[PDB]
RNA sequence: GUGAAGAGUUUCUUUACUUAAUCAAUGAAGCGGAAUUGGGAUUUAUUUCCCAUAUUCUAGCGUUAAAGUUUCUUCGCGAACUGAUCCGCGUUGA
RNA sequence: GAGUUCAGCGCCUCAUGCUGAAUCCGGUGCGCUCUCGACGGCCCUUGAAAAUCCAACGGAAGAAUGGCCUUG
RNA sequence: GGACAUGGGUUAGUCGAUCCUAAGAGAUAGGGAAGCUCCGUAUGAAAGUUGCACGAUUUUUCGUGCCUCCUAUCGAAAGGGAAUCCGGUUAAUAUUCCGGAACCAGAAGGUGGAAUCAACACGGCAACGUAAAUGAAGUUGGAGACGUCGGCGGGAGCCCUGG
């Protein structure tokens, strides 16, 4: 024990050898790190229009849940389910009647941005959900526009791969929702109320709403300090 | 006509000549021990490098986040010795050797190896004999007013390090050449300048100055300054001529 | 000698028995010693007069 | 994810080695400059005689490319007699002749009477 | 490009900002802000108005942690915290 | 035991063999060439780099057991 | 006859090249240029060869992990550099062949010696010496490695001189 004896060291300047300390913030990083970071530094900066800046705004986690709960219980037959049904329809059609005497009526949600859009033109999507990471964004920017002019509720969820999930996709870029069942009317419609009470109700107040536009990180202290005195 | 021998000076046989020369005189990496403190180096040589008249310091420092030892090629500054220990940061003292921001530093001081922008390692008063005085500082918006060894007074940031004292070498351009041979060793180290030949001496084809029954011009010296390559020889842009009798 | 005909000789003939053997003479070798210990005693001087 | 250093270097991947599924080529080459390339006959000029009786080395014609280790293969596995040092000569004509000394438990003589050129 | 003034439904100038663009340096090595801190001024006090750093030694050395708990419940040179305050849109400067 | 010089025998001489001796004692240098050692003068000229080799500071690691038959 | 014809002749771990780098040349990243191609050599690059026992029977180079200012090459038969001498031999080769006598580098460990009974030697005041005298990373230092001229001192070879 009197062997065992305290050996700081100061680590003051000029005194000893600095310790081994997290450089993260001083590393230089790869370029496309460099890139992926400095593009959401950019899209901070600058006065972002309404029609781009409208997709920040997201729908909070109980309504998100809700409405991914709702879609789990209606998505597209997979490859094992699709080849059962086959199988029963080509077995019934040669004994009986044609497959849609063995098979019932889908229930599934709609997906693919051009077959989304013709059915919201159509007036028959009860419900649609853009992604709000769509890389071109001009693929989606018209849709809340559209869903407005249409009257067909609408918002914006996060994730388009977690919409992928849904239908057995690597990614969704829009989902919507045209048929239900009579257990779920009830869940659909709370979800219609809850989603128009947030987007369709500010969609003109949304129009003239300019997104980014702050200077942030230590500019901001600094004229924080200069207006305080 | 032909290219005359400035517009041949872009580069190839007009190179400078580097092998035996030792190193560039930058100061240090301005770093956190020189922003904050200061940090303690010894000279352990004072060398002769060729083309320069001036002597170079080798100073070793110590390395404040891994284990090993820096040499560093200082501007040598008379009255320095091997072994002695200069400080380069903001608490240094104003000593002479010291590398010192010069907006740490009091008013009529003479530095030497000054920097134009803080980083830049070194820029103004180099030469042997030659220094730099500071003037003034001004604290809003730091920026310290200086005076070149030129005369010209320059404005630069309260952050920009100097060292103190004056670049050793004294007085060169005191003594004589006394005959082309000491001329040609001098230049032989520096770069291929040397001799020259007169524009007047050469042919209309060499240079404008070239040609005629008489060794002449035949027109004025003294050319604009936008004057294009091949014809921008003899006085450029020359505010007057004749000889200084008086200026300041 | 040449740079390599020093592999052919055995240890002890290339090195003085001493602390810094063969990398610092004698006189050097004295002088970083006395250095040391004086700086350290005045380090030690220099922390318990500073309270 | 601390980062001990102000430098970022790519991490370490698996790098699979090659499983082709066909071989480039169908068939194998056959060792080529085996022995019979590498020896190629056995030079008698007067020289090569007195090297003979008075040396006991053998001096022959071997390929350009064969070196001394598969000259004192060939050698060996060729005439049953074990070389104790080889000599390499390239000629002005542009031939390689070799000078292989035979031990001396062997006679150079009888062995090149046993080659046939004596 | 973004925000403030001014001029007898408009664009001329300045007066600021950086994220466009430009320059320089580096192994993109310690940038900014909070919390502790006491000389300090409010004032029957509250950091409220204020900025504070650890190595001047003479040509020595300084790296691969010591210590403190506490997980093991010590073959442990065994794991973690700490020793090295915390946080972050920016490698730093112009 | 090499080389050199001299003296003989065979006398086709064959392996060109065999057989006798000497190859010793001293000295010299502002001498010539090369080299080494300690110096001195000159420079506003200070008169390469790298491969490679060596040394030092430092303390990572070690386990032979029965005062003797036993390891690294 | 250095002509013509027919044959023969050049033997290396130690001599050079090969290795290293100089002035320079030149891919790669990247940027220009319609393009042939130009600039560019850690350059605005995720530019890894290397350091460490974590598995591992039991006395060891085989898959992780955490890692730190490495880096393409070409470029000297006068620069740097590991190591061979004597005698003899051929018609023609020899520091290469023959006889004798050595040296250097690399690889395993074949013996002997040395220290360590419980881990890493002694002697000398000291300069320092020995037959050995355990030493990983990291760092530092030295050699390589250096101008020119002049005189002085020594050695080798040659020259000279007495038997």
């Amino acid at each position: 024990n009197p062997l065992f004896v305290s050996r700081p060291r100061s680590f003051g300047i000029g005194q000893d050898i600095q310790p081994k300390r997290d450089l993260s913030r001083f590393v230089k990083w790869p370029e496309y790190i460099r890139l992926q970071r400095r593009r959401k530094i950019l899209n901070l900066r600058l006065k972002v229009p309404p029609a781009i800046a409208q997709f920040q705004k997201t729908l909070d986690k109980n309504t998100a849940t809700q409405v991914f709960k709702l879609l789990n219980k209606y998505r597209p037959e997979t490859a094992a389910e699709k080849k059962q049904r086959l199988v029963a329809e080509a077995e019934a059609v040669a004994n009986g009647k044609s497959a849609q005497d063995v098979s019932k009526k889908p229930y599934n949600v709609k997906y693919g941005l051009n077959h989304v859009v013709a059915l919201i033109e159509a007036k028959k999507a009860k419900l649609v959900l853009i992604a709000s990471d769509v890389d071109p964004i001009e693929l989606v920017v018209f849709l809340p526009a559209l869903c407005k002019k249409m009257g067909v509720p609408y918002a914006i969820v996060k994730n388009k791969a977690r919409l992928g999930t849904v239908i057995h996709q690597k990614t969704a870029a829009v989902l919507a929702v045209t048929e239900v069942r009579e257990e779920d009317k009830n869940e659909l419609a709370s979800i219609v109320s809850a989603v128009d009470a947030n987007f369709s109700a500010k969609y003109d107040e949304s129009r003239r709403k300019w997104g980014g536009g702050i200077m942030g990180g230590k500019t901001q202290a600094l004229l924080a300090k200069r207006a305080k005195a | 006509g032909r290219v005359i021998r400035a517009q041949r000076k872009s580069g190839g046989i007009f190179q400078a000549h580097t092998r035996l020369r030792k190193g560039a005189a930058q100061l240090r990496t301005l770093d956190f021990a020189e922003r904050h403190g200061y940090i303690r180096g010894v000279v352990q040589k004072i060398i002769h490098d060729p083309g320069r008249g001036a002597p170079l310091a080798k100073v070793a420092f110590r390395n404040p986040y891994h284990y090993r030892t820096d040499v560093e090629t200082f501007v040598a500054t008379e009255g320095m010795y091997t072994g002695q220990f200069v400080y380069c940061g903001k608490n240094a003292a104003l000593t002479v050797g010291n590398v010192l921001p010069v907006g740490e530093m009091p008013e009529g001081t003479i530095i030497s190896n000054v920097e134009e922008k803080a980083g830049d390692r070194g820029a103004l008063g180099r030469s042997s004999g030659n220094y730099v005085i500071i003037v003034g500082h001004d604290v809003d918006t730091g920026k310290t007013r200086v005076k070149l060894p030129s005369g010209a007074k320059k404005v630069v940031p309260s952050s920009a390090r100097g060292v103190v004292g004056i670049v050793a070498g004294g007085g060169r351009i005191d003594k004589p050449l006394l005959k082309a041979g000491r001329a040609f060793h001098k230049y032989r180290v520096k770069r291929n300048c040397w001799p020259r030949t007169r524009g007047v001496a050469m042919n209309p084809v060499d240079h404008p100055h070239g040609g005629g029954n008489h060794q002449h011009v035949g027109h004025s010296t003294t050319v604009p300054r936008q004057s294009a390559p091949g014809q921008k020889v003899g006085l450029i842009a020359a505010r007057r001529t004749g000889l200084l009798r008086g200026a300041a | 000698l040449r740079p390599r005909e020093f592999a052919r000789l055995s240890h002890n003939q290339k090195k003085v028995q001493r602390a810094y053997g063969g990398c610092l003479s004698a006189n050097a070798v004295k002088d970083r010693i006395v250095r040391a210990f004086l700086i350290e005693e005045q380090k030690i001087v220099k922390q318990k007069l500073k309270q | 994810k601390v980062r001990t250093s102000t430098t970022f270097r790519r991490p370490k991947t698996l790098q699979l080695s090659r499983k082709p599924k066909y071989a480039r080529k169908s068939v194998a080459h056959a060792p080529r400059l085996d022995e019979y390339k590498i020896i190629v006959n056995p030079i008698n000029s007067e020289s090569a005689m007195k090297k003979i009786e008075d040396d006991n080395t053998l001096v022959f014609h071997v390929h350009l490319k064969a070196n001394k280790f598969t000259i004192k293969e060939a050698v060996r596995k060729l005439y049953s007699v074990e070389p104790v040092k080889i000599n390499t000569l390239i000629r002005p004509n542009g031939t390689k002749k070799a000078f292989v000394k035979l031990s001396a438990d062997a006679d150079a003589l009888d062995v090149a009477n046993r080659i046939g050129f004596l």
